[PDB]
């Protein structure tokens, strides 16, 4: 569920 | 401020000096210094200012969910009592994460926003405010809860509307703001479905206009969609 | 202090969290907490204390080189004026580094050292000295260099005495102490030879030694050999 | 020559 990527 | 007596520009050299040590403490401070100066910022000195808190505020995301991990342990059944000594440290940790978020918030009310007229400076301090808003989210309790993601929201919906009508879908920034509008729908507003429209919506928009692009952009561009597919494969 | 209020046991708690958390700023107030109860420090503390400390001023010692090296470079020719930030911001981190350094030593001599009795404590506090004058030595200018050099001479001279007549040539902490004094004598003191005598000594009687030993011991002794050797390939 | 490892 929270393994989901933000931008760097 | 402990910046005052700096100059602006060399307020941002050393920033850019942390960033080689790895000192992202002290780059966080010395940016802080440089908006304190109240003119407006250049879009090298924007993502000074993002790199340096987002690594600051990655370093207690991150410690603050080894603590709570630890923590939601402690209260299975069949766990032996410690005492309230990890519960004390995740909070201290909480208050400090809690502390960079509003120092960030307070840097774009007062007055990095209202001075930014230009798309491009615009919808960079407003994906900012939903970022720092969701980082609050991650750690809030109850419906205090409520209102911070829906200030979270509120910001990313401002940001998104701007965007789509003053950017090409290509946009880095555009891109990074809807990455992350999807990971706050997905993560904090238990939305996934939401999540997933949005990341498919963002890529295939993105793929349509790439032919305009230069190899540079293109490279710059690509690489922000591989993060939406990699979402998308994670979350379907 | 700070940490006045906390209970001991608390602050080792919070210490091995914050080692758990990579905290490790937090990991040192915790654990000079614990030091300055006036209480000595069993086995494990002393290594809580020793990795706490290890990681802040290794990240020290990185930021500085990479400042050193920049600074290094405006002062070659041909080099364009860049005015004074190079030095200041080299400045800051150097004054940063010598205060922990100083913190320890401080630890040390109040009063670490002159209650440990047992070798495996006073060997283990001699060779933090030593380390601690070490770290002083790499960024110091002059012969206010050479006192902090003979200053960590003495030091882990006075651990290798004890050391070799107290712990087999296998003990973990002994080994460690003779991998730091080679470096020192490598790094610091200009001795390359005396550094390679010592690592080349050092790695041929553990080797004699390692029949004695368990499976797990032979594991915890023959990973500090390695170093010793893979700093004799370096140096050879 | 700064190479030199140290005990972790
Ligand atoms: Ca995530
Ligand atoms: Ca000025
Ligand atoms: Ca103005
Ligand atoms: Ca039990
Ligand atoms: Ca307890
Ligand atoms: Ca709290
Ligand atoms: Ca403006
Ligand atoms: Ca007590
Ligand atoms: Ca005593
Ligand atoms: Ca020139
Ligand atoms: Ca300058
Ligand atoms: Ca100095
Ligand atoms: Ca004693
Ligand atoms: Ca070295
Ligand atoms: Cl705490
Ligand atoms: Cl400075």
């Amino acid at each position: 569920d929270r393994s989901g990527y933000s931008s760097p | 401020g402990a910046m005052g007596s700096m100059e602006r520009a060399s307020l941002i050299q050393k920033a850019k000096l942390a960033e080689q040590a790895e000192r992202y403490e002290d780059m966080a401070a010395f940016m802080k210094g440089a908006v304190e100066k109240g003119e407006e910022l250049s879009c090298e000195e924007r993502n000074l200012l993002s790199v340096a808190y987002k690594n600051v505020v990655g370093g207690q995301r991150a410690a603050w969910r080894v603590l709570s991990s630890i923590e939601q342990k402690s209260n299975e059944e069949g766990s032996e009592e410690k005492g309230p000594e990890v519960r004390e440290y995740r909070e201290k940790v909480e208050t400090e994460l809690q502390g960079v978020c509003d120092t960030v918030l307070g840097l774009l009310d007062s007055h990095l926003i209202k001075e930014a007229g230009d798309a491009e400076s615009r919808v960079f301090y407003l994906k900012m405010k939903g970022d720092y808003y969701r980082y609050l989210a991650e750690v809030a309790t109850g419906d205090d809860k409520k209102r911070i993601i829906d200030s979270a929201r509120s910001a990313y919906q401002e940001a998104m509307d701007i965007s789509k009508k003053e950017m090409p879908p290509t946009n880095p920034i555009r891109l990074g703001l809807a990455l992350n509008f999807s990971v706050f729908h997905y993560e904090i507003a238990n939305s996934p479905e939401e999540a997933i429209s949005l990341a498919k919506t963002t890529f295939d928009e993105a793929m349509a206009d790439l032919h305009t692009l230069s190899e540079d952009s293109y490279k710059d561009s690509t690489l922000i969609m591989q993060l939406l597919r990699d979402n998308l494969t994670l979350w379907t």
